[PDB]
């Protein structure tokens, strides 16, 4: 899932 | 890995860790500097400091497992870097949660030339 780059 | 991590966040916080999280504040991000500006952008302070403490893994990349049990995130067992690496984004996605309070839409698509300066872990 989209994450915290 | 940015999979596992971004799956707790929506768990957590009901917000897609990207964009949501993925330019928030000065440590939201790829930037390591400055004066986190508030209680969010201090989790992924505490996130990086934690990843920051596992120089024998590769956080970003190493894949692990995880469930719910009553509601709250457990990390299964796998190998120790697998359940540290867990346990860095658990503590952050839950922080994240703890102050969605204070989250505020000023700091998202922050630049990263306002924030300026070391902050030791």
């Amino acid at each position: 899932l989209a994450i915290y780059s | 890995s940015l999979l596992e991590f971004g799956k707790m966040i929506l768990e957590e916080t009901g917000k897609l860790a990207i964009p949501s999280y993925s330019s928030y504040g000065c440590y939201c991000g790829w930037g390591g500097k400055g004066t986190p500006k508030d209680a969010t952008d201090r989790c992924c302070f505490v996130h990086d400091c934690c990843y920051g403490n596992l120089p024998d893994c590769n956080p970003k990349s190493d894949r692990y497992k995880y469930k719910r049990v009553n509601g709250a995130i457990v990390c299964e067992k796998g190998t120790s870097c697998e359940n540290r690496i867990c346990e860095c984004d658990k503590a952050a996605a839950i922080c994240f949660r703890q102050n969605l309070n204070t989250y505020s839409k000023k700091y998202m698509l922050y630049p990263d030339f306002l924030c300026k300066g070391e902050l030791k872990c």
